[PDB]
DNA sequence: TATATATATA
DNA sequence: TATATATATA
């Protein structure tokens, strides 16, 4: 048996989310404000912490944080991560509209 | 920051 | 294909010398004069040219001068190394005492 | 010069 | 500047 | 396993 990661994300959500040269990193799903540019399908709008960057990514690059904080949650050279962790577990609600 | 990708 | 570093020196062959912390160096293979302690096998006494230090290096860390001259061979700020430049093509018998 | 350790 | 390591990808 | 790229150090 292997639980498979969410097929579907709100906003608010805290995760891992994955991009191709980057480690794993801390990060949020924001909120689409409707009344705008509709993203691709099943694209979620991503807010990383540390960098303070945002991304499109698909749940198959999307971890749920708690689940897999001690996997990810490891110190790393790149720069904004180590920040980017402080931020997920001390102030995860930086810059998000969502509520 | 921005968008990156 | 890719031809191989010598695996054999001879004295007063020159090369450069890589060590570590410091850019590939401009040197030569001195000799083990006979009635001496023996070296750890595989390991060839090397002259630096510019500092005039010593030290024993196996094939692996050396690259003969002639062939990797323009890979290595441009200037650098680390003491001693423009002098060795200099030395290795104006005077690379400098201290030699193998012939 | 010396060893170059 | 110009090294080494850290850690990514291939 | 081997290489490229980012970040720390001397």
């Amino acid at each position: 048996m292997a639980r498979p990661r969410p097929r579907e994300y709100k906003a608010g959500d805290l995760v891992f989310a994955k991009m191709k040269g980057y480690p794993h990193w801390p990060a949020r799903i924001d909120e689409l404000p409707e009344g705008a540019v509709k993203p691709p399908a099943n694209k979620y709008p991503i807010f990383f912490f540390g960098t303070h960057e945002t991304a499109f990514l698909g749940p198959k690059d999307l971890f749920p944080y708690k689940e897999y904080k001690d996997k990810f949650g490891k110190s790393n050279k790149r720069k904004g991560f180590n920040e980017g962790l402080w931020e997920i577990e001390n102030n995860p609600g930086v810059k998000f509209t969502g509520y | 920051g921005g968008v990156k990708k």
